[PDB]
């Protein structure tokens, strides 16, 4: 993953982030195959920045999940004049049994982060939290009521920066929440 | 989890 593509990713997706679920639906010569071409090359670069040694999020997983995935185009000139992709939040509903600090094991279904990743060239420079706001607005969740599946201590800093997450209970099923997540708490 |  480059950013860049050899078609035109502005002619592909108008709107600065595109929301895109199972169906992969190209906005309105095989338009759905380049949308699946870039969340391939999204997934594997977002599997080796997270030390993981197959991809999360493909287009077949897409295809065969409840998943809906927030695409974020650069919005800037390339030289090369056909469009390029910055990154991406994948996100889901799971049902999870989540330990609080009263003993009791929840059973939730919160939204999920399950994969997020912006490209290495142009990290630390607010795609990220751009990306993630979108996200927030459209799901209408607010942060302290997210999981996320076994999150990068990078992530971490990053909700803890832009929206003061400190994690809760520790848990056994790979999910991270934050003091806020059970009805007893408060956000920050 | 699917980072298993
Ligand atoms: S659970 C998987 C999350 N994905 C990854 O870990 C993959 C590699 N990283 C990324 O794709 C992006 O760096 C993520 C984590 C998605 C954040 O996106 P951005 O880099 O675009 O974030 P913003 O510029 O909006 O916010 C910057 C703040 O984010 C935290 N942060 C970014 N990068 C790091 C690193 N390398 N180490 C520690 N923290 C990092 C920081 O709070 C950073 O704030 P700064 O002002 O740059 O300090």
């Amino acid at each position: 993953f480059t950013m860049e593509f050899p078609f035109d990713v502005d002619a592909l997706f108008p709107e600065r982030i595109t929301v895109l679920d199972q169906h992969l639906r190209p906005p309105a010569v095989d338009l759905q195959q380049q949308i699946m071409t870039i969340i391939d090359e999204l997934g594997k670069a977002s599997a080796k920045a997270q030390n993981l040694s197959a991809p999360i999020t493909s287009a077949s997983r897409m295809q065969s999940n409840r998943h809906v995935v927030y695409i974020l185009k650069d919005s800037s000139a390339r030289p090369a004049g056909k469009g390029a992709i910055i990154g991406f939040i994948k996100v889901g509903y799971k049902k999870l049994f989540v330990l609080d600090d009263r003993e009791a094991h929840n059973e939730v279904e919160p939204l999920c982060i399950l994969d997020f990743y912006i490209h290495e060239s142009v990290q630390r420079h607010g795609h990220g939290r751009e990306l993630f706001q979108y996200m927030l607005q459209k799901e209408r969740v607010e942060p302290h009521q997210l999981a996320i599946d076994r999150p990068s201590q990078k992530l971490l800093k990053f909700l803890n920066k832009h929206y003061n997450l400190e994690t809760t209970v520790p848990q056994v099923n790979n999910f991270v929440i934050f003091e806020g997540f059970f009805a007893h708490q408060h956000p920050p | 989890s699917d980072k298993t």
